[PDB]
């Protein structure tokens, strides 16, 4: 009710899990692919893998 | 009617590729 009182009112849980895996990944950051290059050494990033 | 299982029924464990290797 919103008589409840603060510690006594309802609250909203969101749990927000993960499966954060070198399997297929299918939810990604807001993020953007460059080209591939091929045979130069280079940082890189798969995925957010590094 | 029965019989023995032998070697049925391994399955792989994840979606990793490995190779040449022996893993447990
Ligand atoms: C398998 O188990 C059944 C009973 O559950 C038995 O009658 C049968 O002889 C067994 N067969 C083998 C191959 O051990």
């Amino acid at each position: 009710q919103p008589t409840n009182g603060v510690g006594y009112q309802p609250y909203r849980v969101v749990v927000l899990s993960f499966e954060l895996l070198h399997a297929p990944a299918t939810v990604c950051g807001p993020k953007k692919s460059t080209n591939l290059v091929k045979n130069k050494c280079v940082n890189f990033n798969f995925n957010g893998l590094t | 009617a029965y019989t023995n299982s032998f070697t049925r029924g391994v399955y792989y464990p994840d979606k990793v590729f490995r190779s040449s290797v022996l893993h447990s």
